[PDB]
């Protein structure tokens, strides 16, 4: 229902944005609960210390997983933005939810009379049990506009001072009419705001401060203003106002069960996922989390240098971008000509802006001296991580009109270049983790008039197979027709990159991929 | 990244006369109009048209995945 | 400076403020203009911006306001000074103190004044109605 890009901050993952809060141990062994923009559902999280609280001695790690998001948003909305003062009256929609419970806890500490809206009698009973200060006249219905009448009656028709709204459409319109003079409206929902629904400006005649509350802005900006909320939450923890919520724990394997349980919407409190059980000891100073088997995909270290031969080519530019999204930051493209089109210039400018250290080379991999120079440049950047060979020179035509010069021209980049790369790698590249050559099904299946192309591609496969017989990395991918940049339909670039991600982990030497026609 | 499609526009102006006056023919027989996009001011002005306050929302990919 | 002045009778200040602000916008708007001008001024806001409204026409007519602005942390205020005379005196003492401190610190300077005698009150009203007075 929510587009992945709607999350603030450029991620480019298009996935793994799940998770905002966590409770676990630290790099030193200290119990900590944190708040992260995304990627909270993992066995490890990389976070700055500004977004971590210590877990007091009474609390268990399970309880701590419920505090961060809800209490941070509650404090930010009420104290930091709404500037609540003792004795006020406020309407907290959806009291049973996490943010509603946090707001009630913060308000009841100040002495404010509270109206809350709930969707069932079980939630009403749960909130009555949780907060005995609440009376029988502090509950309305959250599935209809009947709370407007309830509040305008039990408040004498004056209204409420703060309205922490999470409801949308008519219920949001109904909540505005509950405001009193000098009231404040705290909008923590995002449906009406996204749709740009109109808000009648008459309500502002009686002094009304309509707020837009978004906690996400802190996680990627405004660090100076975050410390106020952090300190407020810390003070609440020490004073006892911040109380953990009910937890419905699910194990790491049954995360889908947790997601379906949340989808049904019958939960009261917070839903937690137990990645790893808590040890009795206060500080464990442990080494690593317990190993769990998971789908393997390709990621690259930041300190390694990568080489793409013929990288200014349409597949080569697209492979480079794919690598950059996987953490590559030291890249060495090679081309006989150089940057000679607007597309290449745009891409390289963008990558250099993003901080990646792109470097273009004219070193021709065919000549052994050229290969050694290319590896020397890569080493200058950093230890050589991978070597990709996407170079191609085509001289098509039936065998009747071929010449030895054409075969040499076609085989110089693919055969000779691959041999020289292999030799220089076996000599002076001890950290190499990838070695890929891009071939064509014309080698395997066969095609008419591409005899020299087929000879050039096939020789690459032999070298890759020999390399994998000595333990060194090697791989050859037999593609069909690349689409965006035989009887086979052209294969889209996205599908190609997905398949390639699949291939880099397999144990085999030569692989293939194509799309059959009709 | 991803295909963003228009969802709102705040103001569009079309003045056909100024449009016909702005067009200048290239060395070929083709008629062309120069375009400028100001992401600071939120105006896309080209020829005799003036788009202001465009908004585009991400649309989910159809995942028809016709290629297997 | 020469870049701090725009035109009030047109909606050309939106482009001026946006250009000289780098497209970020402004952090606080003290607005008293009409419908189209008001909508123009709303688009000058930046993230965590604050819109101070001291006019009455768009509020009295209950003109619509697109809520898409609040996707940022914009805060919209309805500022009326009459409410102090009817209640919230404890809130008025704060403003009283602020004005007194401004007076004693030198910030609060008097404005340019045009004097009309009691007998010529009608002339004063006509003069202010024309719209050429400064001060
Ligand atoms: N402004 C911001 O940036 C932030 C936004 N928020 C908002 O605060 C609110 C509470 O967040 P959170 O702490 O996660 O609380 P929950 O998501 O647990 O709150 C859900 C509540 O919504 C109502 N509800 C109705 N149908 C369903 C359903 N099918 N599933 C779940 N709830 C349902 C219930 O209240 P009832 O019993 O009355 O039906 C329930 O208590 C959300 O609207 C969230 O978007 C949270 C923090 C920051
Ligand atoms: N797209 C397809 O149809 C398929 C591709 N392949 C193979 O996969 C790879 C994908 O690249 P592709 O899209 O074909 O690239 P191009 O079609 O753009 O051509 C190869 C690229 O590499 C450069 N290049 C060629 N020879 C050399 C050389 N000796 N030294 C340095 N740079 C060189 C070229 O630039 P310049 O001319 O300036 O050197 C060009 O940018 C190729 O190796 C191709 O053979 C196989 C199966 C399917």
């Amino acid at each position: 229902k929510l587009s992945p890009d709607a999350i603030p901050g450029k991620w480019t993952s298009q996935d793994s944005l799940l998770g905002m809060e966590f409770s676990g141990r630290d790099a030193s062994g200290k119990r900590v609960m944190g708040l992260v923009p995304a990627k909270g559902l993992a066995t490890s999280v990389l976070l700055s210390p500004d977004f971590l609280w210590d877990v007091p001695s009474n609390w268990t790690l399970e309880e701590a997983a419920s505090v961060p998001v809800v209490y941070s948003t509650a404090y930010y909305a009420l104290v930091v933005r709404g500037r609540v003062r003792p004795g006020e009256t406020l309407l907290i929609h959806s009291g049973s939810g996490g943010v509603g419970q946090a707001a009630i806890a913060i308000a009841l500490s100040l002495g404010c009379r509270v109206f809350t809206t709930v969707g069932s009698a079980e939630k009403r009973a749960y909130l009555q049990a949780r907060f005995p200060q609440l009376d029988s006249t502090s509950f309305a219905n959250s599935r209809d506009t009947s709370f407007e009448q309830h509040v305008l009656w039990h408040t004498g028709g004056k209204g409420v001072d703060l309205v922490l709204n999470s409801l949308a459409e008519e219920k949001l319109q109904a909540s505005v009419r509950c405001l009193a003079t000098h009231g404040r409206f705290l909008e923590i929902g995002k449906f009406d705001l996204s749709q740009n629904h109109p808000l009648g400006m008459a309500i502002f005649l009686k002094n009304v401060t309509f707020h837009g509350v978004l906690l996400d802005a802190f996680f990627n900006e405004s660090s100076a203003d975050w410390r106020e909320v952090w300190a407020l939450v810390q003070a609440g923890i020490r004073d006892g106002v911040v109380r953990p919520l009910k937890c419905t724990v699910f194990h790491g394997a049954q995360v889908e069960d947790a997601f379906r349980y949340m989808a049904q919407g019958k939960h009261i409190g917070k839903v937690v996922v137990q990645v790893l059980a808590e040890e009795p000891e206060a500080v464990l100073k442990g080494a690593k989390p317990k190993l769990m088997s998971a789908i393997s995909k390709t990621f690259c270290p930041a300190h390694k240098s990568y080489i793409i031969a013929g990288g200014l080519g349409g597949f080569g530019l697209e492979l480079a971008q794919w690598l950059i999204q996987r953490g590559v930051q030291k890249l060495v493209l090679t081309s006989r000509s150089g940057i000679r089109t607007g597309y290449q210039a745009k891409q390289v400018r963008r990558w250099r802006r993003q901080g990646v250290q792109v470097q273009v080379s004219t070193s021709n991999i065919s000549s052994l001296e050229g290969a050694r120079g290319l590896i020397a440049e890569a080493a200058q950047l950093g230890p050589v991580g991978g070597v990709f060979n996407l170079a191609v020179v085509l001289r098509d035509g039936l065998l009747e009109n071929q010449t030895p010069e054409f075969f040499q021209d076609v085989c110089k980049p693919k055969y000779s270049g691959t041999l020289n790369l292999d030799r220089v790698t076996r000599e002076a590249c001890p950290e190499l983790d990838y070695f890929v050559v891009f071939s064509s099904v014309s080698c395997g299946r066969g095609n008419a008039g591409q005899s020299n192309y087929g000879f050039a591609n096939s020789a690459m496969e032999r070298i890759c197979e020999k390399r994998r017989h000595e333990g060194l990395p090697g791989l050859a991918v037999q593609w069909g027709a690349i689409g965006d940049v035989s009887g086979t339909l052209p294969q889209r670039m996205a599908s190609c990159l997905e398949v390639l991600d699949l291939f880099l982990n397999q144990p085999h030497m030569v692989l293939s991929s194509f799309v059959l026609a009709e | 990244h991803g295909l963003y499609l228009p969802t709102r526009v705040t103001a569009i102006h079309i003045d056909p006369a100024t449009h016909r006056q702005k067009l200048y023919t290239l060395q070929d027989k083709a008629q062309v109009a120069d375009v400028v996009v100001s992401r600071w001011l939120r105006v896309t002005v080209a020829g005799g048209v003036h788009i202001s306050g465009l908004h585009t929302e991400s649309a989910p990919r159809r995942q028809q995945e016709q290629q297997v």
